[PDB]
């Protein structure tokens, strides 16, 4: 007998003590290493449920994740409109690394097995693990990066699908590589290269896997005008910020070619940590390169009275929160009494 | 474990003209998050460690000349040679390195050339060699096409037949051509009696069987 | 440069055992996997075995598990190959080469064979090892004002024997024949160049023959008769 629980929960990873680089300078001082044997209890006959989308662990990720960038990517002056603190930027090795999250004594975390799981809703498959499975925090919009894959079919995450403006989350059941590089003109000026053949594959499948759930027909287009980190793939790559233009990866045209999305590091961005922006030195010098699997797409759908038949979608992220929800959507923590 | 079957299994193909290999892999070796092929294409000349000249099915490395030219997807394969060069003949191998390493059969390419006829020379045996108990009577065809030549032995007008080994060079990497010797293996007693040695040759370059010979002691 | 240089090898009884040693220079060698592949003579190249910068991930080709290891040695720059339980099957010229790491998986895994070495000669057999006897093939020979001289490299065991000309000045119209077995069960090749036929006397030729499996370095001279 256990019902549910909320608990300050504690971290593990494989982090080097000798490394430079800041994801595990840390988890050095902040997680232990990790459980070398994974008891996992394949408990059946049960059925319990799940949600995603009110899960605590995303708001503890969030946090952890946050506090990490402060001690980390200090940025040299931050913007609340009124705090204007102003720091020492110094240049930093970053590359995310895994990160096991766990239950103390007394809870316990259920994972649900269901390999259709939708993120909300019952499960017969859920075993009695005692950790998670090793997350890396990749920061990113759009584009879901570096994660996991849904085994199975391609899973659309929402809290409400019929209702309009709430954040979708479509898991890939297969990757497709990203691979963008500041060359070594202009040092901000930079581009990612995809696969046009595997991206128009995968957008296909995803177009079927949204007709299963609305019978309209489904259309991909640019997002229209919000902030820069939304309109364009924003993500961190070795500390450094790359806004990449995806117009040629959501306008329904994507063709055969390798493409090349035009990319740029800026020095001023808007947080995504909370409300503000941020400033960060100019890029560092040589080659920089970052070569990521696309495991998910962040999707916002075109709504209005659609007695139209077609049904928009366009990238966005914004809530970072979701993308911790893409990877501890499978989590929920119990207590034994 | 993957397996790669090369075709054709030999060709000859005449200078300045296309050459074709095919590399076919049991199963897929396309890996489609990159859309990238794990094939590579391997050159082995002559009396030479393999060379690498393609990897990633289609990416040159630095140094291989643009008449090399590796293409296909998944599990069909092609490496083309635009316009053949002497300094091509060689075994090509494909190899796959999706799923730890294997290697195709193996194509060996041979030059088609103009006929020439074969140079005829004739070695003594040596007085090192004589006061041992043996001796050795070297007949050299140097530098002929096509490869197929008949050598006959002559010891005193006398036809020698089953105590004689030949050695055939690979192709010439600039000329083309073969060189064969056909060594004559006697023993002291034999050699000491007869007086006059020699080889005939007959090969198509020449309208008429060529013998050379030398006579047993001159200077 | 970049430099692998084979070691070992030669006459091995069926079912005996030898170690081959890979001498690497010219390149990050604690930073690279390397691998060794051989070829049977006449035969096609086959994957034996590689490994990568420390030593803990190794892999070997079916008919190799069990009695081959694969090590290295980054102090000394070294590639190492145990060899236990030879058999025929096993006679092949084993080479030393260099695995260049490729993305696969979004992780970095061993890849093409960007360099290779020369190579060393192992041969499983049930004979003796045997050092050639040399002798002249003097000159007279001569055709259109080219002379041809050459070695006999006679009854010797196992493959192979390495003739070169004058240390290594000679390299046109230099023709080494393969070695062809003869009925008493040796070995025997013969080595010939071709010069212009009138360097008799004004140009010594000399041949350098070597059958490392049996410590031979005879150094013949070839003069007309
Ligand atoms: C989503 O997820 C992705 C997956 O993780 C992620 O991508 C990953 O991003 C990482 C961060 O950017 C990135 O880390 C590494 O990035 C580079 C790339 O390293 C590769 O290339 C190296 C060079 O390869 C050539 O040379 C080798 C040695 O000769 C040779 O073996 C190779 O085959 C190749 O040779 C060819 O090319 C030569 C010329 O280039 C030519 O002469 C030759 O003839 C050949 O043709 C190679 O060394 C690397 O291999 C090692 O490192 C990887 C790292 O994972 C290991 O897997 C691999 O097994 C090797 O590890 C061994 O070797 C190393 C050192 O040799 C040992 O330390 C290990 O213990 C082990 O023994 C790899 O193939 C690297 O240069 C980076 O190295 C930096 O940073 C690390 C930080 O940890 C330090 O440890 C390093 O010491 C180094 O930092 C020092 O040096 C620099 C330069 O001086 C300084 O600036 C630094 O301040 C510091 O002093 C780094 O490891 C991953 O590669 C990348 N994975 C990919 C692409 O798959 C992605 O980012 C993520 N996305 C997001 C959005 O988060
Ligand atoms: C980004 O996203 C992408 C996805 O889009 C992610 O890609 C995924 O990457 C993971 C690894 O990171 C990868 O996992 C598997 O990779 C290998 C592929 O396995 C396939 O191929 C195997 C070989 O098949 C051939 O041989 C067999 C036997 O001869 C023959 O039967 C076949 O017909 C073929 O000819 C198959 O064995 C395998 O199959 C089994 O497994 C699948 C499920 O995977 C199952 O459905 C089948 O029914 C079978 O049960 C499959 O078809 C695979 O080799 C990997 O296994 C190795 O690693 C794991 C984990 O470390 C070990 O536990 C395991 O023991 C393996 O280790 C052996 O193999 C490696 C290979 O190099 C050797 O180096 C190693 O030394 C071991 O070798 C010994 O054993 C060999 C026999 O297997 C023997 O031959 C050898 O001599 C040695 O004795 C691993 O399972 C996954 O597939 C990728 N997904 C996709 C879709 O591609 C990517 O990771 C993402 N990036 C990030 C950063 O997250
Ligand atoms: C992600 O996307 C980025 C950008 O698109 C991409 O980066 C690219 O990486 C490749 C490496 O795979 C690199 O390719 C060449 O890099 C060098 C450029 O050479 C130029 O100059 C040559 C003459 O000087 C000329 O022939 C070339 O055509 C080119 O114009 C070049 O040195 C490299 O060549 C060496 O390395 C490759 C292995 O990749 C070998 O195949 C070659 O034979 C050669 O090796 C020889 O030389 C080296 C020293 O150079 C020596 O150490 C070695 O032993 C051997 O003797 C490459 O041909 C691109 O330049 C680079 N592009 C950019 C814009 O940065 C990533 O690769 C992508 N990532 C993924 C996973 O796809
Ligand atoms: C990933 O999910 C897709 C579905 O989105 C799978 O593709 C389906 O495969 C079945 C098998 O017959 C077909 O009937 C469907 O029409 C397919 N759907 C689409 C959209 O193509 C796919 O098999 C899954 N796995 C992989 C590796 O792609
Ligand atoms: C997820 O499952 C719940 C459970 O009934 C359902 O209400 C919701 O519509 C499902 N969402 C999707 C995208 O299938
Ligand atoms: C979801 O949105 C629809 C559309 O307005 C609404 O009817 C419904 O009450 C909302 N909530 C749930 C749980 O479906
Ligand atoms: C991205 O590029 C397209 C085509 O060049 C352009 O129409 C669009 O405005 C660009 N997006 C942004 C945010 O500038
Ligand atoms: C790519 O998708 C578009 C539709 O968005 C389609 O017209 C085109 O044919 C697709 N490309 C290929 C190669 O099928
Ligand atoms: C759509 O994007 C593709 C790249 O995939 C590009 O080639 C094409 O020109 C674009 N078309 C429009 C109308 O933007
Ligand atoms: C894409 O490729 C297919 C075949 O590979 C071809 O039929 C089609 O015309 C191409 N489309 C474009 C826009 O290049
Ligand atoms: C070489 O070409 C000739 C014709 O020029 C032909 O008769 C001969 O068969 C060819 N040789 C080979 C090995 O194909």
């Amino acid at each position: 007998v256990w019902r549910d629980a909320d608990t300050t929960l504690f971290c593990a990873s494989d982090a080097k003590a000798h490394e430079t680089e800041v994801h595990n300078v840390w988890a050095t001082h902040a997680c232990v290493p990790t459980d070398p044997n994974p008891q996992e209890i394949h408990l059946v006959n049960v059925t319990e449920n799940f949600n995603m989308w009110k899960n605590k662990m995303v708001e503890q990720m969030q946090e952890d994740v946050i506090s990490l960038w402060d001690e980390s990517l200090k940025p040299c002056v931050k913007l609340t409109g009124g705090s204007v603190i102003k720091q020492a930027c110094p240049k930093v090795s970053f590359d995310p690394i895994p990160i096991h999250y766990c239950t103390p004594a007394g809870y316990v975390i259920l994972k649900c097995n269901d390999k259709n799981f939708n993120g909300t809703g019952p499960c017969k498959n859920v075993s009695s693990v005692q950790c998670t499975h090793g997350i890396k925090p990749v920061v990113s919009t759009q584009l879901l990066l570096n994660g996991s894959l849904a085994e199975e079919e391609i899973i659309i995450r929402s809290e409400n699908l019929t209702d309009n403006a709430k954040n979708i989350i479509v898991h890939l059941n297969k990757s497709v590589e990203i691979n963008c590089t500041r060359p070594s003109g202009d040092i901000r000026k930079a581009y990612c290269e995809i696969d046009g053949t595997e991206w128009n594959k995968t957008l296909t499948q995803v177009a079927e896997k949204l007709k299963e759930h609305f019978n309209k027909t489904i259309v991909y287009q640019p997002p229209s005008g919000g902030d820069l980190e939304i309109t364009m793939h924003h993500f961190n790559c070795r500390g450094e910020f790359f806004y990449c233009n995806t117009t040629q990866l959501f306008n329904n045209s994507v063709g055969n070619s390798t493409i090349k999305l035009p990319c740029r590091i800026k020095q001023i961005i808007n947080m995504w940590q909370g409300v503000g922006q941020a400033m960060y030195a100019p890029p560092i010098s040589g080659a920089i390169n970052c070569l990521s699997n696309i495991t998910g797409i962040l999707l916002t759908r075109d709504g209005g009275g659609n007695n139209r038949s077609n049904e928009t979608f366009r990238p966005g992220g914004g809530n970072i929160k979701d993308n911790w929800r893409s990877e501890l959507y499978k989590y929920k923590v119990v207590e034994i009494e | 474990d993957i397996v790669m079957t090369q075709s054709p299994d030999s060709l000859a193909v005449s200078l300045g003209e296309r050459a074709t290999i095919h590399c076919k892999s049991s199963q897929s070796v396309l890996y489609r998050p990159n859309n990238r092929n794990y094939v590579a294409w391997y050159q082995q000349k002559p009396g030479q460690p393999p060379r690498l000249l393609i990897h990633w099915a289609s990416f040159r490395e630095s140094g291989v000349p643009d008449r090399f030219t590796g293409s296909g997807s998944g599990t069909d394969f092609t490496l083309t040679i635009s316009s053949l060069q002497a300094e091509d003949v060689a075994v090509y191998y494909c190899q796959q390195y999706f799923f730890l390493y294997s290697f195709g059969g193996g194509t060996k390419l041979e030059i088609n050339r103009t006929v020439a006829a074969p140079s005829v020379f004739i070695f003594p045996p040596s007085d090192e060699q004589l006061k041992s108990g043996t001796a050795s009577v070297v007949c050299l065809l140097n530098n002929f096409y096509p490869r197929e030549a008949k050598v006959q032995w002559k010891v005193d007008n006398a036809l020698q037949s089953g105590n004689s080994q030949e050695s055939v060079t690979e192709q010439d990497s600039k000329d083309s051509t073969y060189s064969l010797s056909s060594t004559l293996t006697l023993s002291k007693a034999d050699y000491e009696k007869h007086k006059v040695y020699a080889c005939e040759v007959t090969h198509q370059g020449l309208s008429s069987p060529v013998t050379k010979s030398f006579n047993r002691g001159e200077c | 440069e970049v430099q692998l240089v084979e070691s070992g090898g030669g006459l091995v009884q069926p079912g005996g055992s030898l170690r081959l040693s890979c001498a690497a220079s010219g390149f990050p060698f604690n930073r690279d996997w390397m691998t060794w592949v051989r070829q049977a003579p006449g035969k096609g190249l086959e994957w034996v075995a590689n490994i990568n910068m420390d030593g803990d991930k190794k892999d070997y080709v079916d008919s190799v598990k069990g009695r081959f290891t694969i090590s290295r040695d980054n102090a000394k720059t070294s590639l190492y190959l145990q060899m236990n339980s030879l058999r025929a099957g096993d006679t092949a010229v084993y080479y030393c080469a260099r695995i260049r790491q490729v993305s696969k998986y979004l992780q970095w895994y061993p890849g093409v064979f960007e360099m290779w070495g020369q190579g060393t000669m192992v041969t499983v057999s049930s004979a003796s090892t045997k050092g050639p006897s040399v002798f002249p093939l003097a000159p007279s020979s001569t055709s259109g004002g080219t002379a041809a001289l050459g070695c006999l490299v006679k009854d010797y065991f196992p493959e192979p024997v390495t003739v070169s000309w004058n240390s290594g000045a000679l390299t046109s119209g230099v023709h080494t024949f393969p070695a062809v077995l003869q009925s008493s069960g040796l070995y025997s090749l013969s080595s010939v160049v071709t010069v212009p036929s009138s360097s008799l006397g004004t140009q010594t030729y000399i041949c350098n023959v070597n059958h490392k499996p049996s410590n031979t370095k005879v150094d013949k001279k070839v003069e007309p008769k």
